[PDB]
RNA sequence: GAUUCACGCAGUGUUAACGUGCAAAUUACUUGUCAUAUUUGAGUAUAGGGGCGAAAGACUCAUCGAACUAUCUAGUAGCUGG
RNA sequence: AAGGUUCCUAAACAACAUUACUUGGAUUAGGGUGAAUCGAUCCUAAAUUACAGAUGGAAAUCCUUAAGAAAAGGAUUGAAAGGGAAUAAGAUUAAUAGUUCUUAAUCAAGAGAAUGGUAACAUAUCAUGAACUUUAAAAUGGAGUGUGAAAAUCUACGGAAGAGUUCUCUUUUCUUCUUAACAAAAGUAAAUUCCACUGAAAUGAAUCAAUCAGAGAAGUGGAAUUUAUUGGCUUUGUAAGAAAUUCAAUGAAUUGUGGUAUUUUUGCAGUCUUCAUAAAAAUUAAAGGGAACUUUUGCUCGUACUAAUAACCGCAACAGGUCUCCAAGAAGCAAAAUCUUUAGUUAAAUAGAAUAACGCAGGUAAGGGAAGUCGGCAACAUAGCUCUGUAAGUUAGCAAGAAAGAGUAGCUCUGGUGAUUAUCGAAUCAGAACUUUAAAGGUUAGGGGAAUCCGACUGUUUAAUAAAAACAUAGCAUUCUGAUAAAUCUAAAAGGUUCAUUACAGAAUGUGAUUUCUGCCCAGUGCUCUG
């Protein structure tokens, strides 16, 4: 047999991510006591727009509250920022648009963008473009807060998360219909390589576990045991339902 | 110039009716002047997608991939704004 | 390469100690008096015949004088 | 009608390459090496060229006089006079105040 | 080729001092079998491959 | 074309002299020598090629220190 | 050259290319409102017309109402007199 | 990711030429294509039940439905020749 | 890049270049490669590799700044096409010359607490400026239009010198009339961005296109920057003493001024396009802050030659393959085909004779016109441009160069399209007479129509018998995953990829544009369950 195409994407040697134009890694700033009792200024110099992304980058400019000199920093654009605001990122900010506030003294129903998994980690969940996330309810028993993932699942947070406030910029991107096959090869300019994509089944038996033979078909069914062998794995795997939903 | 088919005259007869149609309402704002929140002027031109900058007064405003604010998020603008007033007096 | 302008500066350049060598070219119609420094060469075109008789006399005896002509040397 | 040579090894006509065709004496023409096209200083707030300071090689501004890549002003050579004429009011309308306020 | 580092000029120029013949007092010894060079080459017969 | 055509490219080297062992067969790409093992400090000796060895091993060359050892 | 100034070969069968070819037709209407629009301000500085003249006539040269420089100063020359009634 | 001419490139047809050739795959005419899913140089990465593949079991130094080289190896053969 | 002495000269021809050679990239012997300014050297890119650490029976593997008492913040290598301190003209050699000689420059490292303008901003180094910090340059996609400048070509006026034709004429046809690096400021431009006075409506200003204005248009006066070195063009030093063209036998003569012409090069201005936004460091300058003219040296390495129908790779002097720079005339829309000028060559696996068959390559033909054949295979025919006209179908965009018809030569004329106040300049369009051999056709140069099947389209593939109806593709749809996860590499691992990521995301799949529609079936085999 050979090894399939989800078997060579895991050693890394054309496939590696195309990342040499990208800015940074955005995120959040350190966290420290400046920010945790109280609020710090940030200038958001310029927004950018970093390859690879739908969402704008914006270049936060603050101060070092401990030392002298600059605190430049590297934030997702939430939705109606502009060059030369304000932005105030400490456990007292007041609740605007682009103010990072720890998650725990956002009212309910407040909508918070970036937020974190984890208080420190800068940002993990809520990051793409025209995503956010929703606060649900508080529970100061065990200082534990419940918010509405992207997804529909509703996760379980410490108060002590920092979360943007607002929805993230570069809404609605993925609405137009991509036209042709040179647009969509222009898509993966900053990403991995896996666009154009050849069917299992258009495929001579070694290749793939569904290589046909004088008619182009499967064979077997699709829906597979999540503990099935790495290279077997194809179709959909430990599908609960399939077909048209009706 | 064009009975129906105006800014999509330029795909001339080949990706469907459909598709050339729905195109068609996202391409003309994607290439119109908005008006400028701030320098308050029909100057608004989009530079990337996402990234809004106001021609008349040299602002870089971020939005919609196609839209300067998207139905969805001038919602939450006025929710954030709700929730804000509320909270500051009892 | 460099062009003095009046009698002024050339007159007082020559005069200083500075100067390694000087030539002159007789045109149709002026001179050139292109004195060489240590650095660049210093040229005044002087048009009239009575001026340079008196750009003539003053070069020190200690250098050497070249008179040029529609013959190069 | 007189075709030229690269002088240098370079055989590439990359921006580093960049030649210009001269006329010399007897109807020879011959082949120099011209410098790449630079951008000038731009304003650290507003990103708009500054005048006064000539577009050169940043080596090429040692060269220049001591006052041929500054402008005589607070902030210039770094900001554009637009650019500072903001930043004075900003510092004197915000202290006056806060003066009062508290 | 045009370019080339100094440790390559110099076993280049002992590939040209190698291909030479036997000088001719050489071979008038006495019991002397060594009439031509058999490893001598050429540019357009075979490459040294260096 | 997988004859005389395509093999009108080939100039761009692969192997070069090495340097411990005089061979070109230091491999420029991969940075060790396919004959004489370089930078590894073992010289590269398989019992597989038992003719590669007798080519160049104890004996083969002037043996200027050696010589006078094993006479003494 | 000499004959083909007075058109001596310059016919149809010794044109191999299409009319736009020869005559770009981008190039005839870039050199027309130079023309026109250089006569347009050569009036208001000299002062025949006046600003308000001018406007209303700088927009009908733009939409292509004037064929050439006569067209024009007749024109001019019509309008200036429905101006003094 | 419109129609075409050219520099280039390919290889649709003649199932033309040659078929102990110029050529271990080339030549001529005809045909297509000739800048955005474009062509190309150098450096770097991916190596044998592995790599790479707009998918033909194709490409991996004139070798691929498992490369080249050496050791086991003078492998075994109820089969052919001496 | 590759080759390595093939480069130049002399002697020589046994061998080799499918005959021969006095020739040779072949035999022998000598000669030749000159750098402070060109490159390497220096910096970083995709990437690569060390000490300590972790993993491993073992070989060794992983991490590259994280695990470290290591390196102010992080080590090594990585580009002769990326970044980069500084050089040119003439001449010389049998060959080397941005490398030598003459002349003329440039760079680096040394050595010997100021004024002016209202303002934009400006002063042959000047006019102090440490720690720390910031800004900027180095430093960046593409398309199309307009324009400034230089060079080439063409051309107007006036010439100087030489050459060609001349029994038939031609004040005729051709050649030469040039100038560097680096610097200076007589004169004089285009574009863009700013400043001061005033404050726009009867709205104006302007471009080929746009675009702009009471957070301030137009007007007048200024400032700065770009335009192949200073300062863009002419001009000047360099510099005529060089060089080119002539004359005399070393010595003599000349080197004005234009153009509203075509192309190339290099900049500028705005416009358009991205679900593409189109590198880093060395190195340099400024700001915030206030701590306290001369002369010397410039080391190492490459430099010859081919760069190909004979110097490289193909067993070779192989019709194959191999990345670039410079670019004249005629003609045309065209860097097309065809002919010529500067340059290169007449030899590149041997020739003479005769003019049989059968051939390869190129042609033509009476009358008929696919009856030949598996099949219009092969061949023939239409072809440029202008005007008129152009169906069914259709996703309303297309079909369309649909189909079809008329014109096209030569000579002599006329008119239209502009700048300056009558002169001057451009190829372009239209029209009228007269003549003939009745005119795109030397070369270049669409055959057209009516139907059916498949694929939606541009695109890709079996190098060497399959170029498509296959593969891809945008569209439709399905499954899992909250990130310590899903997929998944490794024998192992504070190990690796998507992930510089976070559900508008990652991974695994089937069908293949648009329009219309996806019916009934959960028994069987899979998958799933909160039973």
């Amino acid at each position: 047999g050979r090894r399939t195409l989800s078997q060579r994407k895991g050693r890394g040697s054309i496939f590696k991510s195309r990342s040499h134009h990208k800015l940074g890694v955005a995120q959040h700033r350190a966290i420290d006591f400046f920010e945790r009792h109280s609020t710090v200024r940030g200038l958001v110099k310029s927004i950018e727009h970093d390859p690879g992304r739908g969402a704008p980058l914006a270049r936060v400019v603050f101060r070092n509250p401990r030392q002298y000199g600059l605190d430049k920093e590297l934030f997702i654009c939430a939705e109606g920022l502009y060059s030369g605001q304000y932005i105030y990122c400490g456990s007292k900010a007041s609740l605007h648009i682009g103010n990072v506030l720890p998650i725990g003294q956002c009212p309910e129903g407040t909508v918070v963008c970036n937020v974190e998994s984890k208080p420190g980690d800068r940002g993990i969940i809520a990051r793409a473009s025209g995503n956010y996330a929703t606060v649900i309810s508080h529970n100061a028993d065990n200082e534990t807060t419940r918010i509405r993932l992207p997804s529909g699942a509703k996760k379980t947070l410490k108060s002590n998360c920092r979360a943007m406030v607002g929805i993230i910029a570069g809404g609605g991107r993925t609405e137009k219909p991509i036209l042709k096959a040179g647009v969509a090869y222009r898509m993966y300019k900053a990403k991995r390589t896996t666009w154009p994509r050849v069917r299992g089944v258009a495929m001579n038996p070694v290749d793939h576990p569904h290589g046909g033979g004088n008619h182009q078909h499967v064979g077997h069914p699709t829906t597979l045991k999540r503990s099935s062998p790495p290279g077997q794995k194809a179709g959909k795997v430990a599908a609960r339902r399939t077909g048209l939903i009706r | 110039r064009t009975k129906k088919v105006g800014i999509v005259g330029k795909y001339g007869t080949r990706y469907g009716a459909s598709l050339r149609k729905v195109i068609k309402k996202i391409e003309i704002a994607q290439h119109s002047k908005y008006v400028c929140p701030f320098c308050c002027k029909e100057a608004v031109r989009r530079t990337a997608c996402g990234i809004w900058e106001c021609k008349g007064c040299k602002k870089q405003i971020a939005g919609g991939a196609y839209t300067l604010s998207t139905i969805s998020g001038a919602t939450v603008r006025s929710t954030v704004r709700r929730l804000r007033d509320a909270k500051n007096s009892q | 390469p460099k062009q003095v302008q009046e009698f002024k500066q050339i007159l007082k350049l020559l005069k200083s100690g500075s100067i390694r060598a000087v030539r002159v070219k007789t045109n149709g119609e002026n001179t050139k008096f292109k004195v060489r420094c240590a650095k660049y060469l210093y040229t005044y075109i002087c048009a009239d015949k009575a001026k340079a008789e008196e750009l003539k006399k003053a070069i020190p005896k200690d250098i050497h004088v070249v008179e040029i002509a529609k013959k190069a040397p | 009608a007189v075709r030229v040579t690269y002088v240098r090894k370079h055989s590439y006509n990359t921006k580093s390459n960049g030649i210009r065709i001269v006329k010399t004496a007897g109807g020879n023409m011959t082949v120099q090496h011209r410098q790449k096209i630079s951008n000038g200083v731009r304003c650290g707030d507003c990103g708009c060229v500054l005048a006064g300071i000539r577009h050169i090689r940043p080596h090429q501004y040692g060269w220049l006089g001591k006052s041929k890549r500054t402008v005589t002003r607070a902030y210039g050579g770094v900001k554009c006079h637009k650019c500072v004429q903001k930043k004075i009011l900003r510092a004197f309308l915000i202290n006056e105040h806060n003066l009062i306020k508290l | 080729t045009g370019h080339k580092g100094f440790s390559y000029k110099l076993k280049l120029g002992k590939k040209i001092h190698q291909n030479r013949g036997v000088p001719q007092w050489f071979r008038m010894k006495t019991g002397n079998t060594i009439n031509y060079n058999f490893k001598r080459r050429h540019w357009n017969r075979r490459k040294m491959g260096m | 074309t997988k004859g005389t055509s395509c093999r009108g490219t080939r100039h761009n080297k692969t192997h070069i002299l090495c340097k411990r062992c005089g061979k070109r067969s230091w491999h420029l790409q991969k940075q060790r020598c396919a004959s004489c093992g370089y930078p590894d400090a073992k010289m590269r000796q398989y019992a597989w090629g038992y003719k590669a060895l007798r080519r160049r091993t104890q004996g083969t060359g002037r043996m200027r220190h050696l010589k006078i050892a094993l006479k003494r | 050259k000499q004959a083909k100034i007075l058109g001596r070969h310059t016919g149809h069968g010794k044109r191999k290319g299409t009319k736009n070819a020869r005559t770009p037709q981008k190039t005839l209407w870039i050199i027309r409102m130079r023309v026109l629009r250089r006569l347009l301000l050569k009036y208001r500085t000299t002062g025949k017309i006046d600003k308000h003249m001018y406007h209303d006539f700088y927009l009908k040269v733009k939409g292509n109402q004037y064929k050439n420089k006569k067209a024009l100063m007749e024109s001019i020359f019509k309008a200036l007199e429905e101006k003094k009634l």
